């Protein structure tokens, strides 16, 4: 069910955040100024 | 007069830091709430070329 984290300041697209998406042992990695959805989850 | 600096910061840079942020603050540290003024100067500035 876990399946990535984010790091950065504020979360939130006023900074650069650090996303990383986890598959089990594939992981997608990228690092913009993202609007998520705004109480984390990967949408399934 | 594109060619731009962030003039002041409220901490140096980490080596290979980069920092995209565009808020008004201050050169300094007076009350200011993001609107420009004294000491309320906004660091991104540029260079007349
Ligand atoms: C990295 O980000 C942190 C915020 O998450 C910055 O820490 C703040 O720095 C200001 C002064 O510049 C202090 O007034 C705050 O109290 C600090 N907050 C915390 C939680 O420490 C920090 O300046 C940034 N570092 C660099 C090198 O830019
Ligand atoms: C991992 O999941 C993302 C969606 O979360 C998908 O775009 C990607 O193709 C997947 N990669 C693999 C190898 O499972």
């Amino acid at each position: 069910i876990i399946r990535g984290w984010i790091f950065g300041t504020t979360l939130d697209s006023k900074t650069q955040s650090l996303l990383i998406v986890n598959n089990a042992t594939n992981v997608v990695i990228k690092v913009c100024e993202f609007q998520f959805c705004n109480d984390p989850f990967l949408d399934v | 007069y594109n060619y731009r600096y962030r003039l002041f910061r409220k901490s140096n840079l980490k080596p290979f830091e980069r920092d995209i942020s565009t808020e008004i603050y201050q050169a300094g540290s007076k009350p200011c709430n993001g609107v420009e003024g004294f000491n309320c100067y906004f660091p991104l500035q540029s260079y007349g070329f």
